[PDB]
């Protein structure tokens, strides 16, 4: 089972013979040392490469990068962003300039972020380099060197990568899939492999019995049904935020606070429902926009609302051969809001997930869709808090008189993140701001002006 | 080329990825690798220990109990003993037991986690009020210092604020974690390692192997970070690394897993402060009473030093009559807490600058104004002194002050965010100014001292090495400009070499900001011997003074004729004139005693102001700095690009360390946070959104390298101003004193809302 790809401008054919080993180990098991890791978890993104193809050029995580998934691909690392004939990038030079490295540890995967912002000429550099941990700088020179450096025409030598190709189960199509997985129940099927990945390195596990999703294009598709949208369960979290920018602002204000930027390029839809997170973000947004799964099994195919496939906590409603195949989306949804608490704005783990969405018969509560993650085993509506406000006034003082029966609805855990005490408060706290910022009052602290 | 912006050492090699780290250096294709074994009782003996699986474990060539041993089994920087491996018994969740040498890393921690080991667990002394109870501590007792008699100024004081709070502690997170290579060399060892002190490193591998010093050789390149973190949790590696090159015959590798990093090592000790502060009618302090409760771990490692720099920071900036600190130094069944960036300096610096806000609060006047009004007298019938008696006569706090209010408009800000807040009730706004007294020097005296060796070669080039380790800090970029400076070359001309403990030995840790302090002076030692030396040659061949010899811009100048460097080199070369020196300094005036906290432990002061800007959610308690402004004195500053750098990280990792970083131990001493999936230092957009950074430039009144001053840890302490602000913003909503502890989570936050608001 050999693959080939794009290292650095020059094509590399590669045998797997372990199908589980990281993109960041192989890249400094053939030398390619510029890669550092830095936690081999995700979070850090010393380890960020640049991979390429038809869909365009991105920056991602090497360490949570599985080989079999650069099949085919251009890949660019630290030691490939200068010119062949040895001229720095702009946004090298520049952070020679503005003093962006210290200890310079962490400099290869910022490059590498930077250069693949330049390349796709994207300036949201909060977003972008979130993903980019860096302990000595205070991150404000970098900001000045990515600024210098986006005057300058990108490296065209980075471009040219373009050009290119146009043991582990890796389907083609979604029958192709059904067919296998059918006959493999016991299957490890890895997506973005953002959460599988971390079984091998952290917790030490192997995985046989596998089969990549993320070869399968029309699994990955946003089409348009008519009654809302079909979100096939291959679709990467960056591009739904992508999609989602018009239809649902209030989704891709959420899926912002998603991860890192390295993760969401790679991370699935159908992964993160499939993972069945308690303290998961996608499931509690889609149920309070009343969004529906699509489950497939072989030619068979179920469908429910999003809630009913979450049964208990680490226990789904997945039948043996089955898999997640998409999600429905309403055309619209108005009301809904979404508030993700964390200790950290960016790049964090929610203690609470409040997702609000009311409609309103002009002053009145016409319907409740209140969902929780992280206050439950299990992403939840909060039944007892939404059934007390159908009939009622959309006002402060009501849905104040309402709080109590979340207590009901939830017994939220203590651990590291929230105690008990501050998750329910704040589950509590995110009902009075739905009311404040319908009112068009100021709630939120991250749109404060300087 | 000192005073000139000039880029770090490697920061070309750095943003092509061509530096090497521990990790990126080849080495031969039979290096094993290793990985601990982790204890997972808090406090137990170890009734069996089956390591049986572990040798079965497949890639596992060597595997080693505190038994296998030869020699020592001491890692500790204190004179008391700390194990490598555990002997018989296990004092923290994450000690490690046994030690594993296998073929591949991966092989090793899969091995690693294989042992059958039975444990007859003890009651264990996770929490301060236990340690306290059970009389678990260091020293035997607490150090208590006391200058006049608070006890009779806080009974007759106008106005009297006590209080309580809790400071957590911190997780290092440099970006390399740490890390070591052994290689038998011949009956003795080479290590290479990423270590703030490679001279420990041999002393202690020294021990290990049963070997004289001098067949320990340390190199060290370059850190991915240290932070203070380096400076003795990486004896363990180079320890183990060593006793099983010993065994195995081959080059042996360890690197920490992340995760294995951060239940292994120390962390920031967490101090509780319990504060008793006191003014007259005027608002001059009449007396500040301070006990500190810190958390020091299983293990002494520099906790000692560590609560002693709190003690000798519970002045904070001003000048206080009568004060006493009460000190505990508590034991306990956690991570053997060590170093960090501050050394204990922001811990009791923050239990002052607490105290004086609640004061401040206390009787109603601008926290701002009562400050200044205690800060020391500016220079210029004896000279005021701190608590330990030494006198402070280089204060510049007051001017600086004043001139950071007027460039951060603070006045009118201030009156601004009053409004805004009025305007709001869901979100507010807060301010505050935070002033930094740090000295400079190490507390313990004897290691005030660094060295250098100089070559120049016959092609003029120079080759230059000193005891201090580059770990992000900018330092070998001084020390180039330094030594470019003395001989009066290019700096391109100077090149640094690696830490070498063959090369300089005998050198202190790479810590107390003394770093750039101490071997710019050992540097400029070497140089002016050198230069000296050229400069008798060039007077002798062209007849006249040494010292009317000018060396600048690679050109030297005698008797109106000129040449170039190289070519008064090489014709010294051929006189046969020495072109190789060493160099070394000590730091003067300093003595003190540490049992009666008197005396001179300082040479300097450093100093500096920041104004910090916040706005809190009063919901859920989510917040983030909006503008910083900074004016920080690093006297006469060797590298402004470097200095600023420095102070803006510090900032960040000041205010990090107070806002969303947090430790967190479960209820048997199992370290909970110990991921960055846990464990949140602030990210990219976490950095102020109005950051503004200025040096304050004078000269330091002290004979420092170019009448600079250390500026690496001193900025540290400005992220107080951000927990300042954060309480300022709770103060905002409601008649009650907040209460705010530190760390100021969003959690911590909004109880600090509530509480002010006045919400059970
Ligand atoms: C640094 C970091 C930050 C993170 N932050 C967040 C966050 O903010 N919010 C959040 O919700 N999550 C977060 N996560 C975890 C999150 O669950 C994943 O990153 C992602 O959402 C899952 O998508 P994936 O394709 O990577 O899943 P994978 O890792 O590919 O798979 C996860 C599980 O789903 C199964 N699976 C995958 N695809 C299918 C399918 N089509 N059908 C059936 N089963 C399938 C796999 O077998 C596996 O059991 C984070 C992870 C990391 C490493
Ligand atoms: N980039 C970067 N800058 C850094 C650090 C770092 O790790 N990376 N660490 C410090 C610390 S922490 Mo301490 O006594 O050990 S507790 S000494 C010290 C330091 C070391 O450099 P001198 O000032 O001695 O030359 O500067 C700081 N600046
Ligand atoms: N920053 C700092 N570090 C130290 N390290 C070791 C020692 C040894 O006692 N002292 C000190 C000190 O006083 N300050
Ligand atoms: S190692 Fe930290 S993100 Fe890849
Ligand atoms: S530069 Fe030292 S970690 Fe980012
Ligand atoms: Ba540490």
């Amino acid at each position: 089972m050999e693959i080939a790809f794009l290292l650095n401008g020059e094509t590399r054919r590669v045998r797997i013979e372990d199908p589980t080993q990281s993109l960041l180990e192989w890249l400094r098991a053939e030398g390619l040392t510029g890669t550092k890791e830095g936690c081999n978890e995700g979070d850090c993104g010393a380890c960020t490469v640049m991979i390429r193809d038809a869909a365009g050029s991105r920056a991602v995580n090497a360490c949570l990068m599985m080989l079999p998934q650069i099949a085919g691909k251009a890949l660019r690392t630290i030691e490939g962003i200068a010119a062949p004939d040895g001229r720095l990038h702009p946004v090298q030079q520049a952070m020679i300039d503005h003093h962006g490295s210290q200890c310079g540890f962490c400099t290869p995967g910022f490059i590498v972020s930077m250069a693949a912002a330049h390349d796709r000429d994207r300036k949201d550099y909060d977003d972008l380099l979130a993903g980019n941990l860096c302990r000595c700088t205070g991150y404000a020179p970098i900001l000045r060197a990515a600024e210098a450096a986006a005057g300058e025409p990108p490296a065209d030598w980075l471009q040219a990568d373009a050009a290119f190709t146009l043991p582990a189960f890796l389907p083609e199509t979604s029958d192709a899939l059904a067919d296998w997985y059918l006959a493999h129940p016991e299957a490890t099927l890895i997506a973005g492999g953002t959460d599988v990945s971390l079984w091998v390195t952290k917790a030490l596990r192997d995985l046989p019995e596998v089969a990549f999703l993320s070869h399968c294009k029309d699994l990955a598709q946003i089409r348009e049904t008519p009654d809302g949208y079909g979100i096939g369960a291959g679709v990467t979290i960056a591009a739904l935020r992508a999609f989602a920018e018009g239809p649902h602002p209030a989704l891709a204000g959420l899926l912002r606070r998603f991860a890192s930027e390295q993760v969401r390029q790679v991370a699935t839809i159908g992964g993160n429902i499939a993972n069945g997170s308690p303290i998961g973000d996608g499931p509690p947004a889609l149920i309070a926009m009343g969004a529906s799964l699509t489950l497939r099994r072989g030619q068979e195919r179920r469908r429910m609302p999003l809630e009913d496939f979450f049964l208990e906590y680490r226990k789904q409603d997945r039948r043996p051969g089955e898999f997640v195949e998409s999600v429905t989306l309403p055309k619209s949804a108005p009301g809904l809001r979404c508030y993700k608490l964390s200790k950290r704005f960016d790049q964090d783990i929610s203690a609470v997930c409040g997702c609000l969405n009311l409609t309103l018969k002009g002053s009145k509560i016409e319907t409740a869709r209140i969902a929780f993650g992280g206050m439950a085993g299990v992403p939840k509506r909060a039944a007892a808090f939404e059934a007390a406000l159908i009939g009622q006034d959309f006002r402060e003082d009501t849905i104040a008189a309402a709080l109590p029966l979340l207590a009901q609805d939830f017994t939220p855990l203590s651990d590291m993140r929230a105690s008990a005490a501050y998750r329910m408060n704040a589950a509590q706290a995110m009902a009075l701001r739905y009311v404040r910022e319908l009112s068009g009052e100021a709630v939120a602290v991250l749109e404060v002006m300087p | 080329s000192v005073g000139k912006p000039l880029p770090h050492d490697s920061a070309r090699a750095h943003v092509t990825g061509q530096a090497r780290y521990l990790d990126d250096l080849p080495c031969p294709a039979n290096t094993l690798h290793l990985a601990f074994g982790l204890s997972t009782e808090a406090s137990a003996a170890i009734t069996g220990l089956d390591l049986e699986p572990v040798r079965e474990s497949p890639g596992v060539i060597a595997v080693f109990t505190a038994a296998d041993l030869p020699h020592d089994n001491d890692a500790s920087p204190a004179p008391s003993p700390e194990p490598v491996l555990a002997t018989g018994e296990v004092h923290f969740v994450g000690q490690p037991i046994f030690l594993v040498a296998a073929t591949s890393h991966r092989a090793a921690r899969i091995a690693a986690r294989k042992a059958r080991i039975t444990y007859a667990p003890r009651p264990a002394i996770l929490t301060l009020d236990q340690a306290l109870a059970a009389d678990s501590r260091f020293e035997g007792g607490p150090v208590i210092w006391a200058r006049g008699d608070v006890e009779t100024a806080l009974a007759g004081a106008a106005h009297l604020a006590e209080g309580c709070f809790e400071i957590g502690g911190q997780e290092h997170f440099y970006l390399e974690g740490q890390a070591a290579l052994a290689l038998p060399a011949e009956g003795g060892v080479v290590i290479h390692c990423s270590s703030q002190h490679p001279s420990e490193i041999q002393h202690k591998v020294a021990h290990a192997l049963g070997l004289a010093f001098h067949d320990v050789r340390v190199e060290m390149r370059r850190m991915g970070g240290g932070f203070g973190g380096k400076e003795s949790q990486g004896n363990h590696l180079a320890i183990a690394c060593a006793v099983a090159a010993r065994a195995t015959g081959r080059p042996c590798k360890m690197r920490y897993d992340r995760d294995d990093d951060m239940v292994i090592t120390g962390k920031r000790h967490d101090f509780r402060i319990r504060y008793r502060i006191g003014a007259d009618a005027s608002g001059k302090l009449l007396g500040a009473d301070f006990v500190h409760l810190a958390r020091c771990g299983w293990s002494a490692d520099l906790s000692l030093p560590v609560c002693d720099r709190a003690m000798l920071h519970a002045d904070g900036s001003y000048f206080v009559p009568a004060l006493r600190i009460e000190s505990h130094r508590l034991r306990t069944n956690t991570q053997s807490n060590t170093a960090f960036r501050g050394f204990g300096g922001p811990q009791g610096a923050l239990g002052m600058e607490r105290a004086i806000e609640h004061l401040a609060r206390g009787m109603g006047r601008d926290p701002a104004e009562l400050r200044a009004l205690n800060f020391y007298d500016p220079p210029e019938k004896k000279t005021q002194t701190t608590h330990y008696g030494q006198e402070v006569a280089d204060c510049v706090l007051g001017e600086l002050v004043t001139r950071l209010q007027k460039s951060a408009n603070f006045t009118t800000r201030r009156a601004e965010i009053a409004a805004w807040n009025s305007t709001n009730r869901t979100l507010a706004r807060g301010i505050a100014l935070s002033p930094v007294k740090f000295g400079i020097s190490f507390t313990l005296t004897h290691l005030n001292q660094a060295g250098a060796l100089v070559q120049i070669y016959t092609d003029g080039s120079v080759a230059l090495n000193h005891g201090g380790t580059e770990m992000g800090q900018g330092l070998h970029a001084k020390m180039v400009q330094v030594a470019a400076a003395v001989l009066g070359i290019d700096p391109v001309q100077v090149r640094i070499t690696a830490t070498d403990t063959s090369k300089v030995p005998n050198t202190s840790a790479t810590a107390a900001s003394s770093g750039a302090d101490m071997n710019g002076m050992a540097v400029k030692d070497a140089c002016e011997t050198l230069r000296g030396r050229l400069a008798g040659f060039v007077a002798a061949r062209e007849g006249c003074a040494a010292r009317d010899v000018i060396f600048d811009a690679g050109q030297v100048q005698a008797s109106g004729k000129s040449w170039r460097f190289a070519e008064i080199v090489a014709a010294a070369y051929m006189a046969r004139i020495s072109l190789s020196a060493t160099g070394f300094y000590a730091t003067p005036k300093l003595s003190w005693d540490r049992l009666r906290g008197q005396g001179r432990p300082f040479l300097y002061f450093a100093y500096g102001a920041a104004i910090t800007e916040v706005v809190i959610d009063r919901l859920t308690g989510e917040n983030r700095i909006l503008r910083t402004d900074i004016l920080h004195d690093a006297g006469a500053s060797l590298n402004p690009a470097l200095d600023i750098g420095q102070i803006e990280g510090a900032y960040v990792q000041g205010a990090g360390w107070l806002t969303t970083e947090e430790l967190v131990w479960d209820h048997c001493g199992r370290l909970m946070t110990h991921a960055p999936s846990t464990y949140k230092i602030p990210a990219f957009s976490d950095r102020p959104r109005i950051f503004n950074v200025a040096l304050w430039d004078q000269p330091n009144r002290e004979e420092t390298i170019f009448r600079s001053k250390a500026v690496g840890e001193p900025p540290f302490l400005l992220g107080i101003s951000a927990f300042l602000a954060l309480h300022d913003a709770c103060a905002a909503c409601g008649p009650h004193w907040p209460d705010l502890q530190a760390p100021a989570t969003p959690e911590a936050v909004l109880a600090a809302v509530r509480r002010a608001e006045g919400r059970a």
